[PDB]
This record gives C-alpha cells, sequence and structure tokens, in this order.
C-alpha cells in the first residue's frame, strides 16, 4: 500500500552520531502510521524536534522526544491529546520492534519506543506498527553509552527529524 | 522497572 518511511538524527552533545530510520506498516494500520509521520516534521504543535531525550537503558529499549509542553511531558496527537487503539495482530519477535507507549486503554498519546530485546511483557499492550530496518547499529551504539540512572552519553538530543514523504 | 508508559514511570 505504498508504505511511507520516516527517520530522525541523533546528536550526542553537539555531534551527529547517525541517522535512524523506520518502516511503518501503514498497509495494516493506515491511520496510526500517520501519527508517527506527523510527529517527525513535528508540526501540529509537537514532535521530536524538541532536542531532548528521556532515558536510555542498555539492553531494553531506546527512544525519547515528543511531549514537550508540560514540564517535559507535553504531548498531543493529531487526533487529540488521546487516541484509540487499533489491534494486536502484530507481536514482539524481539529486537528491532517499533512499539508505541500508552498510559491506559484507548489512551495512545503518540510517544513510541524501540524494542532492543524481546519485551514479552509489553506484547499485547503496546502497538507494533513498524520495525527498525536499518539503524539498530546506531541504537546499539547509543545504548552502549546509556544507563539506568536516566542519563546517556552526557546529553543526547534530537538533532533533526526526517519524514520521507 | 522496565515499563514504557506515558505519565509517571516507576522502577
Amino acid at each position: 500500500m505504498v508504505n511511507p518511511t520516516v527517520f530522525f538524527d541523533i546528536a550526542v552533545d553537539g555531534e551527529p552520531l547517525g541517522r535512524v530510520s523506520f518502516e511503518l506498516f501503514a498497509d495494516k494500520v493506515p491511520k496510526t502510521a500517520e501519527n508517527f509521520r506527523a510527529l517527525s516534521t513535528g508540526e501540529k504543535g509537537f514532535g521530536y524536534k524538541g532536542s531532548c531525550f528521556h532515558r536510555i537503558i542498555p539492553g531494553f529499549m531506546c527512544q525519547g522526544g515528543d511531549f514537550t509542553r508540560h514540564n517535559g511531558t507535553g504531548g498531543k496527537s493529531i487526533y487529540g491529546e488521546k487516541f484509540e487503539d487499533e489491534n494486536f495482530i502484530l507481536k514482539h519477535t524481539g529486537p528491532g520492534i517499533l512499539s508505541m507507549a500508552n498510559a491506559g486503554p484507548n489512551t495512545n498519546g503518540s510517544q513510541f519506543f524501540i524494542c532492543t530485546a524481546k519485551t514479552e511483557w509489553l506484547d499485547g499492550k503496546h502497538v507494533v506498527f513498524g520495525k527498525v530496518k536499518e539503524g539498530m547499529n546506531i541504537v546499539e551504539a547509543m545504548e552502549r553509552f546509556g544507563s539506568r540512572n536516566g542519563k546517556t552519553s552526557k546529553k543526547i538530543t534530537i538533532a533533526d527529524c526526517g519524514q520521507l514523504e | 522497572x522496565l515499563l514504557v508508559t506515558a505519565g509517571l514511570v516507576l522502577a
């Protein structure tokens, strides 16, 4: 169904580490893929262009961004500050799984994360709507300099966002 | 812990 592609670059303290791209299954979910697409260009009054990261745990997951409005916890979606779910036809095969984050039922703000392992306890809760085709190496490189204390390579920030129209 | 929600991450 001519699935779109999206990406964004990571900066390790005023230094470009590399780009990470993602392929979305708009074929399966031609609705929630757009949410992600828009969050790149980061119009509509939000996106990943906030140059900030939440946290990076080595050997679990990696992401950050979005929100930015309420003391670093903003976040509204293109369908509102909340949005229903779709389904769980997809599963968590392991690392390289792009899954959403949620804070309740029919409550999918926007923020997602990369699964760098078999998050079997997240399967069925989070929506899988894409995978990491290429960039896992950069993600790994990023995680290598992460920690559970909620600090990463000094101060990693989103350099720029992509959106491959 | 190792959860991924959106509001008040705990251990």
